[PDB]
Parts: C-alpha cells; sequence; structure tokens
C-alpha cells in the first residue's frame, strides 16, 4: 500500500501569522487569535489513513517546552511561542510520540502563546516539521 | 505532493540494498527529499545507508530511494529487528516574503524498517494465526511466538474494541481492558504489503 500524498494549505506549505500586537499579550499563558490551517492525506487506503500517528517537531521556547520558539535576535519578538492545537481547542505538545484520533482532512489551529511576562514585538516566524507514522 | 511507494520495508538479510519508491504527482511542485533511519527509538542509526540522502524532485515524477544494510551482520538472525524509514519532504519552491508571520511546514514520513533473518523456517504468511492471548480483570496480553513483528489491528473483545498492539517477535505485548469487554475476541493484522489479513478469532495461551 502507498502512504498518504500530504498537502497543506497552499502548496509551500506555509501557514500565514498575521502580525505580533506585543500590547495584547497580558499573562503567560495567554493566547493570540486562532489560525486555522489543514492538512489533507491523498491518495491512501482508508487502511492506511486511519492507521497513522502525527506530531509536530520543531525547536521549542526557552521557558515553554511545548511550544514552538521564534528564534532570536534584532527586531524578533519576545516572550512568545507558537502553541498548536487540533480542531478540539486541545493543545498538541511539540515534540511528543505520535497521536491519533477518529476522514481524511486533519484540522489544526495555531496561536501565539504568551511563555514570558513581558512580551515584546518584532518578527516571529517558526518552522516545524510534521511527521506521520504509519501503522 | 510525495508518497512512498509502500507502507513497510521488509529488508531481506543478505540483500546489499532494498528499494523504496517515493512520487511527486505535482508538476507545479518541487521538492528537497532527505531520508534516514533510525532505531526502535527513533534515534538516527547509521546501520543502515539511504541513497540519495537528499535529492531534488521537481515536478512529476517518481525516483528510486535505496536502503543498504551497514550491519556488519550483527543483528539477531532469528527474530526481525525494528528499525524506522525516514522521508522528509521539504517544499523547495520560489516564494515570496511577506510583511506576515509565518509558520513553516515540512512533511517526514515513517515506515517500518523490518530487517529479516533470511532462512526463518514459519513462512510470514502463517504468523498471524499464532497469535496467543492472555486474559486478567483488567489487562489483554499479546502473545507473538513467531520470529515476526506483528502489527495487531481491529482488536476486538466482544463488542469492545481495544487498542491497537505491535507485538514483537518472540514476545508480549499488554492493552487495557475496559469494564464491558466480553470473551469473544477477534483481530486482524497488516501483512507484509500493507494489507490487512483476515479476522481470526483470539486463542487463549495455552
Amino acid at each position: 500500500a502507498e502512504t498518504c500524498r500530504i498537502e497543506a494549505g497552499d502548496k509551500q506549505m506555509t501557514v500565514n501569522m498575521g502580525q505580533i500586537s506585543s500590547n495584547r499579550f497580558h499573562a503567560v499563558g495567554e493566547d493570540s487569535a486562532p489560525v486555522p490551517f489543514v492538512i489533507h492525506l491523498r491518495e491512501c487506503s482508508t487502511v492506511v489513513s486511519e492507521r497513522v500517528g502525527v506530531a509536530f517537531h520543531g525547536v521549542a521556547d526557552g521557558k515553554n517546552p511545548d511550544v514552538l520558539s521564534v528564534g532570536e535576535g534584532p527586531g524578533i519578538a519576545t516572550n512568545i511561542g507558537v502553541a498548536l492545537f487540533d480542531d478540539e481547542g486541545n493543545l498538541v505538545p511539540i515534540n511528543r510520540p505520535p497521536a491519533n484520533w477518529k476522514s481524511t482532512s486533519l484540522h489544526f489551529i495555531a496561536k501565539y502563546r504568551a511563555t514570558g511576562r513581558r512580551v515584546t514585538g518584532g518578527i516571529a516566524n517558526a518552522q516545524a516539521w510534521f511527521s506521520l507514522t504509519y501503522q | 505532493g510525495v508518497a512512498l511507494g509502500a507502507t513497510r520495508v521488509i529488508y531481506p538479510a543478505g540483500q546489499k540494498q532494498e528499494q523504496l519508491a517515493v512520487t511527486n504527482n505535482d508538476e507545479n511542485s518541487t521538492y528537497l527529499i532527505q531520508s534516514w533511519v533510525e532505531n526502535a527509538d527513533g534515534v538516527k542509526d547509521g546501520r543502515f545507508i539511504v541513497t540519495p540522502p537528499l535529492f531534488a524532485m521537481k515536478g512529476k515524477k517518481e525516483n528510486t530511494l535505496r536502503i543498504l544494510d551497514a550491519t556488519n551482520n550483527q543483528l539477531p538472525q532469528d527474530r526481525e529487528s525494528l528499525f524506522w524509514m525516514n522521508v522528509k519532504a521539504i517544499p523547495s519552491m520560489d516564494k515570496s516574503k511577506l510583511t506576515e508571520n509565518t509558520l513553516q511546514l515540512a512533511i517526514i514520513s515513517r515506515i517500518k524498517l523490518y530487517y529479516r533473518p533470511a532462512k526463518l523456517a514459519l513462512p510470514p504468511d502463517q504468523a498471524a494465526e499464532k497469535l496467543r492471548f492472555r486474559r486478567s480483570a483488567n489487562s489483554l496480553t499479546l502473545i507473538n511466538p513467531t520470529p515476526y513483528y506483528l502489527t495487531v489491528t481491529e482488536l476486538n473483545a466482544g463488542t469492545r474494541v481495544l487498542e491497537n498492539a505491535l507485538v514483537p517477535p518472540m514476545g508480549e505485548s499488554t492493552v487495557k481492558l475496559p469494564s464491558d469487554a466480553g470473551s469473544n475476541i477477534t483481530y486482524r493484522t497488516i501483512n507484509d504489503y500493507g494489507a490487512l489479513t483476515p479476522k481470526m478469532t483470539g486463542v487463549m495461551e495455552h
């Protein structure tokens, strides 16, 4: 059997996160607006797509290991990470073992989550690997 | 988008290499393809070499990954050993930088790589029926007396579906039994070709 042909939103698999308004974050753990994205599992048997576990891997924020780091440097935002959620509002912590759900479209949500007391503005890009582990 | 030609690789001991197809079906997409093998714990493991380890797929095409045995014959000869084949597809198309912040994704497909000794006596297509079961009040243990990993799925106790289980060769795996689990066990497996095997009735140990 073939594995699933994985496609995202656009062909570049880039999720547009918008812009950071630093003065909107007031407490550690506060989340910005939801950014939905979908990952499609195409051209594979339901025998296969029903039996795949998924995980997000990346460099974690230095204060919150469950969310993605936006990096460091001049003009880079501080004290926020990129948090990932399933379509039921549950956090999907990064760098965890493959996880299963119970369809060939996985709907996720990305948000900026405050990881420190005083958030500062700037560019807030993140990178992740979406891994599918086949049974 | 990128797919692999199989959902597992059976590596026959003694072969210099094993092939795995990788395809892109989209004329308007280009990917970098990066491949490597991990051990059962997910740690990159040099005992298998993948060539080419990194290459470009521009548009619609099929390519062949070659997995090379570099174990120096050190793996067990009486049972399969479990590795993970990893194929990363990096979208490599000329995008344009926006004012927008972005979350950039890449995809990794991970499939089992079973190193299979030569000259095993029991045929692979007779392994699934050898599974046995041991039952307590709150748990069910699966017993695999064969040299092959068994990927057990659609495991039912009465009407209650249980967790899937990977049962190691000459080993055991345990799953939880909910309160309403019935006494009639049935199961299937995923075979060498990624297919579901026939529904079988679970036989209790001894």
